[PDB]
């Protein structure tokens, strides 16, 4: 189907200061983050929109952290809780009343192992957009 | 679309 346009190019997760103390046994993991992907005018001919996501991911499954701190995953979910690793998938539904469609996802740093060192957090997850 | 993470462990 045609594209919609896309109206969020660029967005920005700020973990701020994260403790190693507090990320020491496995599983622990940062707060929650909200980041939403917004697509408007869609044409005439699409009713849905299929987000596809792309970045390295380290030996865990979870986004790689391209920074200094050991043992930081970092992980996206989607609305029903589940983790959107390299090559997953999110389709949405267009609301036709206003011909666009939303994306609301959110992000945190994980620690699978535990045992995070301290360190700068860095990671790009890429999306690029499908239209049925 | 990109999506940017950033932090710091302390
Ligand atoms: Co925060």
């Amino acid at each position: 189907a045609k594209p919609c346009t896309v109206s969020t190019t660029n967005a920005t997760v700020d973990l701020g200061d994260l403790y190693s103390f507090s990320l020491m046994s496995a599983g622990a993991a940062s707060a929650w983050h909200d980041v939403a992907l917004e697509l408007t005018n869609c044409p005439v001919g699409t009713s849905r929109v299929t987000a596809s996501f792309s970045g390295a991911a380290d030996s865990t499954g979870y986004y790689k952290n391209q920074g200094t701190a050991q043992n930081i995953q970092l992980e996206l979910q989607d609305d029903s809780g589940n983790t959107l690793n390299t090559g997953a998938t999110k389709t949405v539904q267009v609301d036709d009343s206003s011909q666009s469609a939303h994306f609301p996802l959110q992000v945190r740093a994980l620690t699978v192992n535990g045992g995070a060192t301290q360190g700068t957090i860095e990671a790009v997850i890429s999306i690029t957009y499908t239209y049925s | 679309s990109r999506i940017r993470i950033r932090g710091y462990v302390r």
